[PDB]
RNA sequence: CUUGGAUUUACUGAAGACUAACUACUGCGAAAGCAUUUACCAAGGACGUUUUCAUUAAUCAAGAACGAAAGUUAGGGGAUCGAAGAUGAUCAGAUACCGUCGUAGUCUUAACCAUAAACUAUGCCGACUAGGGAUCGGUUGUUGUUCUUUUAUUGACGCAAUCGGCACCUUACGAGAAAUCAAAGUCUUUGGGUUCUGGGGGGAGUAUGGUCGCAAGGCUGAAACUUAAAGGAAUUGACGGAAG
């Protein structure tokens, strides 16, 4: 159900792939939600969300690695994390 | 010549069905092939109802049932004579025989 | 005799046969 | 310990007394399986790579999992130089000579 | 005021046991088989047999004091025959006639899930 | 174009050994030296070094495998039965 | 039975037929307008439809598809054109 | 040779406040001697007796409690709850043909850390004006009930401790509740929790 | 195998398989096959439709996918059964039936093999010809019935229709050598479309050649020669270490 979801918000609303991206968005506060890959670096990971609590932002742990959170954006390659910018079409921000 | 229209079993509309042994031989039979028959009978003989009620510590204790389920292969009921060779027209009759 | 058991004498003269021929290859 | 660990533990390394850091399955692809235990006794009953059982102080340790690098003997050596490599950093063993040819 | 045993039967078609155990079932009481009784195997399952190795089972618990009993009756179960030999009843109707009280009755053959498979062949023991 | 019918990676021992030999040969050969997929980084940039040793070219990760192959089935039922056995039943 | 009018059915027997079986098929659906207990406005809504349909006026769902004839919510009335 | 029954010792068994009739009945052992005591033996056993003796009416017939000694107290022995399990005559007779049979299983922890496999069973009833020969139940009705079955079993073990829930089984609440509870989806019969498990303790 | 405590009994644990009863003239799948729960992944028939495209279709040499069991190669597992083998009986002999063990195998992972009475011994598609009751899925109309909950928009059940299935019962207009068959009918009153196969019995699924396969083997496949029958269904009798 996850995976309707976030191919919905892939393909109508906004969101940044990235660890430099998401952390910019952080710093901006732009971030409604990061979504980390279960085969992320722990150190990455805790700094992650180490932002997170202090930008006050939910976290979400996607529980496949990044292969499968690179083909779930409908992506041709690895993301290890990602932000949601805009929810559009979605309610991921109203259902994680 | 085609002796049965159903082959001697019970299988239409289906590949496969899974095996059973028989109880006397350990035959692999087809499931739908056995001759199957549902006994439940008492555990105790009525001769021995009496003394084993007598000696019961319980007044009105009702004696448990021996449920059991058996599974023949055509030769293991045909020896047995739980079924009998029948004549060419009394076999098509699909009535259970009238005894009990 | 046996169909059955006729075909697997018949595969072991064509076995014998084969080995004769690979004999002399 | 072995008594910290449930029966039907893998376990590897293990000593068969409490302290000579290590003596039972070390090779490679090998291991020791625990059968049960004995609280009263204070004793633990494993099955050695061998088949063998044996019966080891519960206070004995050992590391859980299997010894890496399994599966080696499937290979083929394919050859004399193959051995004479193998045996070249174990010790001299090889080649050996037939008695029967003496 | 009686003090309840176990009377676990085991009534195959080549022998009969008679145990008789505690309530808790851990500790044996007395144990008479019918292979005991007769010296020909042919009539070790006999109900002549298992009747008189249940009178004597019941004569030496009565020294010892148990004086009522549940019975468990049971086949050979598994992936062989689920019917009782011939010599549980016997061996039950001479309990009841032996000054020994019953209890309830109950079959704790083992009867299994699906099973294991089963000796005697494909084409099963011919003859 | 397709060189070998067969041989494959034993093609290098030519005529010798023989041939269940050379086949037994090449079935492990091609897992020694295949590829793998590394469990941290998700690149397939693992290889063996010696036996018993799979290194990561990017994260530089090296990982205690078998002799042949990165993971042997006593290995990953051991790592099931420990994934079991904790998160679930007793957390 | 050997001699029977073909071209003019009993239409009992005949409704009881098919909808693809009769002389000329045609179909059994129909179109119903239906009023919510909220307010009052006329919507067509096909009778087997397959389309959680909202009226216009207040946001109701005014019927649920199922297998054959949608199921109209509670409160809803429909009159068959 | 020795009559080792000259050295066994009788002790009593004594079950929880929740059965009627505590005095289970008589158990022996070899008697305490300097080498071997008695109680290490004895106690950890398990003893299975009939919640009809347990509870005296006839109602209870068909299930049997077994009730495991965990403490000794002289020649009395005081055991716990240990499981749960209808009889084979009891089932055999429940399981007929032309008829659904739907079961259910769950691992639940109670209020007291009491880790059980609660195991029910129920079966499809015909009307009384039925006509059909058959009764059965659609597979996704089997998978509603069974879903019911689940969450009721999980819902009356982890809001109560053992001895309450022992205190349900014995009414047989808890079959009853899930009978209700299953109206709406397919009628049942035999509704009943024929097995409950220790599994640690 | 057993006074070295067997067998039996209770508790505990470990291994692999396997899913009893429910289970049926019942379901699904192209077939082989598929039966513990739940989750996830992607499929499927039927039904309903006043949605959409408009001949896109039927059968198919060549060429492909899948294909029970057994079998082959290598790891894993290897509880139970158990080819081979070993052993105790029976017998004139039994290296057979019966008893006790038992290796491959049985299970699984990577690959092979491509055969079965792989059977409904009945190719696939289409139209028509005769009555009946059951049953599974869907849909549409309706109860002196039980039930949600106390009632409805609960569900179950009951009565009718219908489409699709798995089948069954009676008759024989009709077919057939008959057994029998609602198709094996609409075939000398012979023509809806199409694929495959057979031409007396053996020799023979043999020889040879080709091709696939690691192998076992698979597919393709003669001739010389030989022979008056072989065979199908039914009738009367005779016989049976079959029943009455
Ligand atoms: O006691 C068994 C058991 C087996 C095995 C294994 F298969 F790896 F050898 N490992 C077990 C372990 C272990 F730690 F993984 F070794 C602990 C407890 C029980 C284990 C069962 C089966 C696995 C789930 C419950 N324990
Ligand atoms: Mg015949
Ligand atoms: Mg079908
Ligand atoms: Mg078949
Ligand atoms: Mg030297
Ligand atoms: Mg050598
Ligand atoms: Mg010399
Ligand atoms: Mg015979
Ligand atoms: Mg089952
Ligand atoms: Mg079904
Ligand atoms: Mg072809
Ligand atoms: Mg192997
Ligand atoms: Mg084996
Ligand atoms: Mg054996
Ligand atoms: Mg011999
Ligand atoms: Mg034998
Ligand atoms: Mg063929
Ligand atoms: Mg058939
Ligand atoms: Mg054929
Ligand atoms: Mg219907
Ligand atoms: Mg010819
Ligand atoms: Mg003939
Ligand atoms: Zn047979
Ligand atoms: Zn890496």
């Amino acid at each position: 159900n996850i995976n309707s979801k976030l191919a919905l918000t892939i393909k109508s609303g906004k969101y940044t792939l990235g660890y430099k991206s998401v952390v910019k968005s952080l710093r901006t506060g732009k971030a409604k939600l990061v979504i980390i890959a279960a085969n992320t670096p722990v150190l990455r990971k805790s700094e992650l969300e180490y932002y997170a609590m202090l930008s006050k932002t939910p976290v979400y742990y996607f529980q496949g690695g990044n292969n499968e959170l690179g083909t779930v954006c409908g992506k041709l390659f690895r993301v290890g994390t990602l932000s949601i910018l805009d929810a559009g079409d979605s309610d991921i921000l109203s259902s994680i | 010549p085609k002796k049965r229209a159903s082959n001697g079993r019970n299988k239409k509309g289906r590949g496969h069905v899974k095996p059973v042994r028989c109880l006397n031989c350990a035959r692999c039979v087809p499931k739908d092939k056995a001759i199957k028959r549902v006994t439940i009978r008492n555990m105790v003989e009525a001769a021995a109802v009496r003394d084993l009620s007598e000696a019961s510590v319980y007044a009105e204790y009702a004696l448990p049932k021996l449920y059991n389920k058996l599974h023949y292969c055509v030769s293991c009921a045909i020896h047995a004579r739980i079924v009998r060779v029948r004549s060419r027209t009394d076999r098509k009759i699909r009535t259970p025989p009238q005894r009990k | 005799m046996r169909d059955k058991w006729r075909k697997k004498r018949v595969r072991r003269l064509k076995r014998k046969r084969r080995k004769v021929r690979a004999r002399s290859k | 310990p072995l008594g910290a660990c449930p029966e039907g533990t893998i376990v590897s390394n293990v000593e068969e007394k409490v302290g000579d850091r290590g003596a039972l399955g070390r090779t490679s692809g090998n291991y020791v399986i625990i059968i049960g235990h004995n609280p009263d006794e204070n004793k633990t009953r494993v099955k050695l790579p061998s088949g063998a059982k044996k019966i080891i102080s519960s206070d004995a340790r050992g590391v859980i999992g299997v010894v890496a690098g399994g599966g080696r003997i499937d290979k083929p050596l394919l050859k004399a130089g193959r051995a004479f490599h193998k045996y070249k950093v174990k010790r001299n063993s090889w080649p050996k000579t037939r008695g029967v040819a003496m | 005021s009686q003090v309840f045993g176990v009377a676990r039967i085991f009534a195959s078609f080549n022998d009969t046991f008679v145990h008789v155990t505690d309530l808790s079932g851990k500790e044996t009481i007395a144990r008479v088989t019918g292979g005991m009784k007769v010296k020909a195997d042919r009539d070790e399952s006999s109900p002549y047999a298992a009747m008189l190795a249940a009178q004597d089972v019941a004569a030496k618990c009565k020294e010892v004091g148990i004086t009522a009993v549940h019975i468990k009756l049971r086949a050979t179960g598994g992936t062989k025959t689920k019917t009782p030999g011939p010599g549980g009843q016997s061996a039950l109707r001479a309990l009841a006639r032996s000054g020994l009280r019953i209890g309830r009755i109950e079959d704790v053959t083992p009867v299994p899930s699906d099973s294991t498979r089963r000796k005697g062949g494909r084409r099963g023991r011919r003859l | 174009t397709k060189r070998t019918k067969k041989v494959g990676i034993t093609g290098k021992f030519g005529v010798r050994y023989g041939s269940s030999l050379r086949r037994q040969t090449k079935k492990l050969e091609v897992q020694q030296h295949a590829k793998y997929d590394c469990s941290f980084c998700g690149k397939r940039t693992v290889q063996r070094g010696a036996t018993g040793i799979w290194n990561c070219k990017s994260c530089k990760k090296t990982v205690a495998g078998g002799a042949y192959t990165v993971s042997t089935a006593a290995a990953a039922t051991v790592r099931s039965t420990i994934r079991r056995l904790r998160e679930l039943a007793e957390a | 039975v050997l001699v029977q009018d073909l071209l003019h059915p009993s239409p009992a027997t005949e409704a009881k037929q098919h909808k693809l079986k009769t002389l000329v098929q045609q179909p059994r659906s129909f179109f119903m307008d239906v009023k919510c207990q909220g307010c009052l406005n006329i919507t067509t809504v096909f009778s087997h439809a397959q389309t959680a349909v909202t009226c216009d006026s207040c946001s109701t769902v005014l019927c649920t598809p199922t297998g054959g004839k949608a199921k109209l919510t509670e409160g809803c009335s429909f009159r068959r054109k | 040779v020795v009559d080792p029954f000259t050295r066994k010792d009788w002790f009593d068994i004594k079950a929880p406040t929740t059965f009627e009739n505590r005095n289970v009945g008589k158990t022996l052992i070899n008697r305490s001697t300097g080498l071997k005591n008695a109680a290490d033996g004895l106690k950890g056993r398990v003893f299975e007796v009939c919640l009809a003796d347990l509870q005296g009416s006839e109602d209870h017939s068909y299930r049997k409690i077994k009730l495991r000694v965990d403490e000794v107290q002289g020649k009395n022995l005081l055991t716990n709850f240990h499981g749960l399990d209808f009889t084979s005559d009891k089932l055999r007779s429940l399981v007929r043909k032309w008829q659904s049979l739907v079961e259910a299983n769950v691992t639940v922890k109670t209020s007291d850390d009491y880790v059980l496999r609660v195991f029910a069973i129920a079966f499809t009833k015909r009307q009384p004006n039925q006509i059909k020969k058959t009764t059965y139940a659609q597979s996704s009705k089997l998978r509603e009930v069974r879903k019911k079955m689940i969450e009721i079993m999980q819902r009356e073990v982890s809001n109560c401790t053992l001895a309450q829930l022992t205190s349900k089984l014995i009414p047989e609440v808890i079959g009853r509740e899930i009978e209700k509870s299953t109206q709406t989806i397919f009628p049942l019969q035999n509704v009943h929790i024929r097995k409950v498990k220790l599994l640690k303790q």
